RNA sequence: UAUCUGGUUGAUCCUGCCAGUAGUCAUAUGCUUGUCUCAAAGAUUAAGCCAUGCAUGUCUAAGUAUAAGCAAUUUAUACAGUGAAACUGCGAAUGGCUCAUUAAAUCAGUUAUCGUUUAUUUGAUAGUUCCUUUACUACAUGGUAUAACUGUGGUAAUUCUAGAGCUAAUACAUGCUUAAAAUCUCGACCCUUUGGAAGAGAUGUAUUUAUUAGAUAAAAAAUCAAUGUCUUCGGACUCUUUGAUGAUUCAUAAUAACUUUUCGAAUCGCAUGGCCUUGUGCUGGCGAUGGUUCAUUCAAAUUUCUGCCCUAUCAACUUUCGAUGGUAGGAUAGUGGCCUACCAUGGUUUCAACGGGUAACGGGGAAUAAGGGUUCGAUUCCGGAGAGGGAGCCUGAGAAACGGCUACCACAUCCAAGGAAGGCAGCAGGCGCGCAAAUUACCCAAUCCUAAUUCAGGGAGGUAGUGACAAUAAAUAACGAUACAGGGCCC
RNA sequence: GCGGUAAUUCCAGCUCCAAUAGCGUAUAUUAAAGUUGUUGCAGUUAAAAAGCUCGUAGUUGAACUUUGGGCCCGGUUGGCCGGUCCGAUUUUUUUUUCCAACGGGGCCUUUCCUUCUGGCUAACCUUGAGUCCUUGUGGCUCUUGGCGAACCAGGACUUUUACUUUGAAAAAAUUAGAGUGUUCAAAGCAGGCGUAUUGCUCGAAUAUAUUAGCAUGGAAUAAUAGAAUAGGACG
RNA sequence: AGGGGAUCGAAGAUGAUCAGAUACCGUCGUAGUCUUAACCAUAAACUAUGCCGACUAGGGAUCGGGUGGUGUUUUUUUAAUGACCCACUCGGCACCUUACGAGAAAUCAAAGUCUUUGGGUUCUGGGGGGAGUAUGGUCGCAAGGCUGAAACUUAAAGGAAUUG
RNA sequence: GAAUUUGGACAAACUUGGUCAUUUAGAGGAACUAAAAGUCGUAACAAGGUUUCCGUAGGUGAACCUGCGGAAGGAUCAUUA
RNA sequence: CUCUUAAGGUAGCCAAAUGCCUCGUCAUCUAAUUAGUGACGCGCAUGAAUGGAUUAACGAGAUUCCCACUGUCCCUAUCUA
């Protein structure tokens, strides 16, 4: 017998931690980004302190036209784009992504849909 | 029940040390597992011998604190 | 149910990832949402905190009810059936909710209790109690004490509760009974000794010691000192026989004495006809509430054996009395360092002690397996452990208790300022928390459970509501048709 | 990787593809992954030999000791029904016509299985009376002397394990899987005949029980111990 | 820490050289280079290739042992022997040159054998970086050694080969 | 019993200090990373224009240079073949 | 690039017992800080045996804190020779 080793390991502790399907958390600054070499635009992302932890992220309002949100006040989601522990991305260094508020979205819905 | 090993402790007036000798398999291959576990003797009469050596003991009423089960006679010598 | 694919080059072969790609026991979220049957569901976050309403109480004969001021009917008179409510007696130690700890005999499989308690269902029983030596508080029945109830009161207020008067019992006390002999220790006197002797005392069960019996693997005799049975009186015992289990001091039998002393039937219900002598006496016939000591299963408790996820940037661990053991004792329901004392240094460890970590309850089993394996576990079922933290207790057969108290720490409510209350990790329901989980509904019908001979109770359980929450199905069209055909088919 | 006016990747229409009462997206995991590898990896340069030897724990370690020959009863697969080897069937005929192989128990050979006291059977040595019939060793009634280990039980002794074989025992649901038209299915453990005034009738299987324990049969592979100054070994 | 102290020669000076020279080219010269008692324990510490035993195929060449010895001389008046020395062997050495078989290649007498176990073992690896850094403990006088992360960050870095 | 109370054994909790394990604040300091490039100088590659790398030791505006002693993972300018 | 005197402060080190402005600026300790301490640097005017930077222990050495203690004090009062 013998012999335990390396790769992906117990320990855990990270930043959304719940692994979650999102993390609410309110809207602290609107700083869209900037891209990266070979592609270039300004990569409209926003700033959010997740309720839960507390901890603040920022990430991608990634949608298409909907800097809708940008509610300094208003409450989004978040929600990681799984890379895993990296981003997409054109888009630099921005972990999780934008999800669904104020608490609800297509983003863009109710009423018809609008677009992005 | 009734079991054997080989002595490990001699002093300690009325309680050999004994220590008996498993062998566990698993998965991995299981050739290389050399496991040992070590109990006690006993206690309440005399007539025996000393380190090395294997006796045959078996299970005394709870004869003391965690020393449960009497030396029967020595198997080995 | 054995497959790979795209990205380093100008092109190329190799490692190696990265990334697609499939199933979830992974929940969440996004849109979308017709029917069917099957229904998970506030555990992850915070065993965080809780408004209010619920959740456990039960009695056929059953121990307890009364002469018109407990009385709902109506004649069984010296207490009827009827009941309230009270004492009784059971129950609340089931269940249901939850996993915080927990690296453990937790749990799993296997073990035994010559190492112990057990209410209760069950199978089983017990003529000996005063005797002081017939006129024994009596066995044709022995004191009481009390709830409810009545009135007399207090306090903001609680399941508050004083003081005064009544009455019950299978309640607390109480504590009578019945046979006949059997050998035992006293030995008055026999006025013989190779001993003989009456009557009068002891007895049951439990409990305390302390003693003996428990037979036995082969088969036969001499010996005390004590002591039996028959005798043709010299002698002889051939007259017995005792389980059970591997393993006994066992179970069960005695001999001495012994205890703030156990146990034996005070209750009740059908059922009033038979024996012969006229209230009588036996008769109590049937069932049931019992109480004693055995095992009987319901169980509990400890208990061997082998298994316990990461970690060495955890290698030495355990003694202020306990860590190993030995005596002896104290406790226990009972082993044992369980706790005391006295005495000895022991016990573990690289075969991984010890220590650290667990977004750790264990095991059923779950998911993706060509195989081999990874990964998962608190929905059900077992076993555990806890109801804010933490101790300590009364109750009892059974609890270290949640829906019981007591104190501390912690929250936190009503106050006439005096004081009084509480524990949703049980249903519902709220707050909070977060990515994350429904209703203040109906019901005893089923399944069963709890209380005594019924049919009482039960957010155990079951129905509904909510809910594409994972799953089985499966309509959103079916015909040929009429002709227009653009033409395709053997030329 | 797309996008720097003529965009096969944005935006939007048309159309079309995929799955469909369901599809995303997140996030774990499992597979793919022989990228954590006992099966089953790599290590000269690609990630990866320690500078050099020592050497404790661990893990491993040459070959030798019982063979090889002979005899006796066996049924299950088989060449057709069958207790059956010169044939009872699967053959070309105007006779000669092949038996397999599989495993098991017992006993012979320089070959104790533990056992003395001795306790039974049904088996043999074999004959006191007999035999059946196909050519008497194709069959067994039979009790005179008289088998060893089955075999109980006190009483005297035993060298210690691995492994491997059936076995017992302890859970239900869970899963594997028999049974049956739940309308099929998922499930369920129901159900099925009729002859309908108290009728009949089958079920509710098996399987896996994996480590340790117990119990067993085996003596290949691997340990262990024994007679060396003889403190051997019997009766 | 002491002894000495030839040479060369970190630091350090200056001489040229450069746009710029703290260098590379002179030349002095500290330390050091040597030494003894004691530390340090790193290296492209190489053969970048673990140790043990097998087996798998040819020839040549340079170390101990066997024989024929022949070749020329010792030992000498000569033989022989002796010394080297030649030829056939074997042993074990360090190495070279070419098939099966292995590999991504290059190459490999193993880097060989086994579908894809298999003879026993020690060791190290799991995309690059972030780095052999942070922290801890130990070792040391010091310089340092030994042990040794994670966050984050990227999709390529990297071998061999082939052509410009 | 109630009062009440002597000693005990349990034993909450109070205080004060210790010890672990788990988080976490901070002037500033010093890395890194996105980094493709802006600016100085050319270190590496072509004997990269001083062959290159290995330690180790000094010295540096940055790359570096130099000193001992390695390795070719080489200079093939070739005393040997 | 320069003009320039031997040389043009090297390691190291600070508002320091040297710092002018200075009560330096940021933290940190306070209810509060011209004090303390920790930082940062064209430091009037720090700096290498004029010795530079460290430093166990030692200190009737200078400073600032905390605990205990206390008539120091609030707020004074009484007793002894």
């Amino acid at each position: 017998n013998n012999y335990k080793k390396r790769l992906l390991g117990t320990a855990f502790k990270s930043s959304p931690f719940g692994g979650s399907s999102h993390a609410k958390g309110i809207v602290l600054e609107k700083l869209g980004i900037e891209s990266k070499q070979p592609n270039s635009a300004i990569r409209k992302c926003v700033r959010v302190q997740l309720i839960k932890n507390g901890k603040k992220v920022t990430a991608f309002v990634p949608n298409d036209g909907c800097l809708n949100f940008v509610d300094e006040n208003d409450e989004v989601l978040l929600a990681g784009f799984g890379r895993k522990g990296k981003a997409k991305g054109d888009i630099p260094g921005v972990r999780f992504k934008v999800v669904k508020v104020s608490g609800v979205s297509l983003l863009a819905l109710w009423k018809e849909k609008k677009e992005k | 029940k009734i079991l054997t090993g080989t002595v490990v402790s001699t002093k300690m007036h009325r309680t050999i040390v004994i220590r008996r000798a498993y062998l566990h398999y698993i998965p991995k291959y299981n050739r290389y597992e050399k496991r040992h576990k070590n109990v006690p003797v006993h206690v309440s009469p005399a007539f025996r011998v000393q380190v090395g050596d294997i006796v045959t003991v078996g299970q005394c009423r709870p004869i003391s604190k965690t020393v449960r089960f009497n030396v029967v006679k020595v198997s080995a010598a």
